[PDB]
DNA sequence: TTTTTTTTTTTTTTTTTTTTTTT
């Protein structure tokens, strides 16, 4: 979760498909703050896929910053 | 000064849009936070049995005047409603509200 | 307009004055809303005639369908509202026209409605005084 | 222009003057039922009186032609426009206007009429957002329900002694 | 300098009073269209010159666009649009649209020339109108027009030579 | 420098009262287009130089576009347009549009020659016209034109070349520096 | 420095008086380019020399703002080219003029020679036309019909 | 510093006198109808004579390759250059230089020749506008008749 | 002042000799150079061997402010590898440009023929 | 639940030959 980073840091973070009945989408997720480190995310309804994409990439992105 | 760093961790009691706006207006002030729309995309519009089904994405960016910001995503749906305009309206507005809700949560527990 | 820092007295007056909820005189009906001209007047009396600014970031036409001689339109507008200090809120608004035998009139009605709605919904983010206490 | 700060007294005078309504000598009605409106040139005059000939500016951000359609030799045109009005201190309001031509047999005349009408309508709607004094009171139902030239000084010579002596 | 030099109280007041005034029957021309009344563009140029001075105002073309060129029965039908901006010595400005038109000519270049000139002239006329009634804004008032309808050049000192002794002396 | 130097009171007043003048019948040319009247470009340049001085104005070209280059029976038809901007020492300016037309020539380089030069000439003429009656703004008036047509027809004259320049050196200018 | 140095009253008066002159009969060349008509003109180097005397070797400057080839065409093995240029002339104080010059090249069977000629001619023509707006001493007097009719009957 | 140093009256007058002089036969070359010109190093040394080693500068603004054509295994290349010369006072001149390479089967050699020739042609045509001592006289048809 | 007259009176060819000449004529801290534009002309890896063409613009500027810009050029042929070939063309082009830039100052630093 | 009258004629001929060796 973002709680660990928000506690330690204090950081800001910026930001395809498959499509029948199963979904998977790209990420376009970046992170800033010090310099930036970018990552990418995966998914698993389009809303659920996009949201999950954004979760994981941030998680991976924060790790690299660390 | 230094008060917000401790006033963000507290939680009290899903959250309605107006309530998160009202709490936003308090910690930072009416002139302490701003939000913007970065993108909207009508992913699909479908017609079945005279009823329309819509799904829309939205990119919402929230910045504190200090500089820090968090862009997040939101989605909106409108199922089983005749007429397209109402469907698109509901989906777009719900998308923006949801993106705003999820954007603000990244600054701490309080929001 | 863009770097005019607020003074403490006016800052506190604004912060206290925004939270006041709207009395029954303003609200009209079912759904309870606020007319656009009332919102403009409240903004003028709240920040000053030179304390806020609004613009149109972009506007899109979603469709124009003709069915039995009648036109159906939908228009999306992104309306941005700015204060003299540098704060802003952008929000979306929609406009609809149905049953009109003229395409140009339909487009006009839709575009203007979308702009007005975006303006209404963009000001609400500032405080309860302007309409946040309506739902 | 763009960086001129209002004085306190001018601020207060304009704030009080904008807050008031318009008498029955500024409103006209047309059949549509009936609709009450304020003509564009009167709004320009009111803006000049309120802010001065050098107190406000207006610009066309972008226009676009929505459609040109021909039916039985008649052209139907719809034109949009974005108009931005600004004040000396920096404040501004942008609004949309729309123009229409219906039954003209000449395409060029139709485009001309539509574009000019769109610009005028957009300016009228952009000036409204500054107060009741500039037309914001005519769409209020209560006010509408409640409501319901000598040429001796006309300029006859080019030369203007007063301005030139003051120059 | 232009765009950064302010007015003074006296000049500013005089210009307000002058701009508030209307125009007389000798500034007005009529044409069939059942008549229509208007002000010629060169008259407006003169009025602007003597209202703000020869160096008090500046205009520019910010955009011009051809809408269509069409041939029918060997004749060209053209339509052009122009955005004209008028600016004042303090920084104020008014931008309006002009539109030109040409129809019935058998030459394509002549049609484009006429239309593109008419566009800028009309746009300048309409941009100067929003500074006051003196600069043409009063022509749109029906009461003024019906008031005018109820009403009842031998310059031998023309410039003959090329030099300006007084201008050279002052320079 | 240019664009940052202001007029003095006497200078401004003199130029203001001079620009109000209307040109006499010896600046006016005629051509058939019904007869039409005009002022030739080099005369306009001379008038501008007298009014503001050789260092008092400046003109440029902001854009030029060719509308069309067609071919018909081996003969080219060309059309060009220019945006000509004229400026003064204080900072003022005026812009206008000039159009150049060429038709009938078998060569294509010559057609663009003529069109592209005529366009800039016309643009400069019209950009200077909006400074006063003295720089050509009076020709548009019907009253002023019907006055001239009632004046006597002045016969053509011949200039005297006894004062013409015949040596590159300019002793007065050299002494001035 | 160049571009921000002011003329003195005497220099302004002198240059103003000088530029009003009309050039004598030795500066006018001639051609046969009217299909039965003659045309007068002034040579380039002569105009540069006149400018150098009037303003001095450090009183003026010029540049090229843009140049573009309208067309390079081939017909019967021969190249036809047309090039246009915009030339800006400036004075020591800031005044400037800009006009258009056009170069032509019809007949040559080499592509490089045609382009060379067209470009160089266009730039020189532009420099000539820009300097023409400063006065009669720099070629503005040629367009006069009366002035030429006087020379042709000397 | 350069670009902001003014000329004294004596220096300006001396240079003004010099640049009006025409060029003798020891500077004019010829070729086969007949043509005359001045070599690049000649004009460079003349410029160093008038303005001095630290009294002038030049630079390249635009170089564009008009074409690189290959026919019969033989390249034809053309390069156009714009060169700019300025003095210490601030004055400047700019003109177009050209380079032509033909017949060389080696691509790199043709390109090198054209690119290097264009700069020098433009530099010669830029210095010409300062006066007669830097080649401006060569265009004088009467002058050539006198010298020839 | 006297230094100006001295230098003016003082004012193929092997490479480093010209850099030594510039060092003596103007001094170790009297001149500088920089690379402005680089370009590559034609294709590479033809018939095993490579043909590389690189042209460079070099600007030499003195302490007072005088400067000169000239064009170099570089050619690589025979070497059957992209590696260190285009680099060789780059180095050759830069050196040729520097030599041609130092030439325009005077005879002591070039002026062939 | 927003929102619904505007537009008013202009354009006036110009263009006038150059270029040509270097790394
Ligand atoms: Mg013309
Ligand atoms: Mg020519
Ligand atoms: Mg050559
Ligand atoms: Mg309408
Ligand atoms: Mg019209």
């Amino acid at each position: 979760e973002g709680h660990r980073v928000i506690n330690l840091a204090n950081w800001a973070h910026s930001i395809f498909v498959d499509l029948n009945g199963k979904f998977y989408v790209g990420v376009c997720a970046f992170v800033r703050v010090y310099h930036e480190d970018v990552g990418y995310g995966v998914s698993e309804s389009k809303a659920l896929s996009l949201e999950k994409a954004r979760k994981e990439a941030v998680t991976d992105g924060l790790k690299r910053a660390l | 000064y230094q008060a917000i760093q401790k006033a963000l961790r507290q939680r009290l009691g899903y959250i309605e849009g107006h309530r998160v706006i009202n709490l936003a207006n308090e910690m930072f002030g009416y002139n302490g936070w701003a939000h913007s729309i970065t993108q909207q995309n009508v992913d699909f519009v479908d017609l079945n049995n005279g009823k329309f089904y819509v799904g829309v994405c939205a990119f919402v960016r929230v910045q504190l005047k200090d500089g820090s910001y968090h862009e997040d995503v939101g989605y909106g749906v409108s199922e089983g409603l005749k007429s397209k305009a109402l469907s698109l309206e509901k989906a777009r507005k719900e998308a923006v509200t949801d993106g705003l809700k999820r954007a603000l949560r990244s600054f701490g527990n309080a929001l």
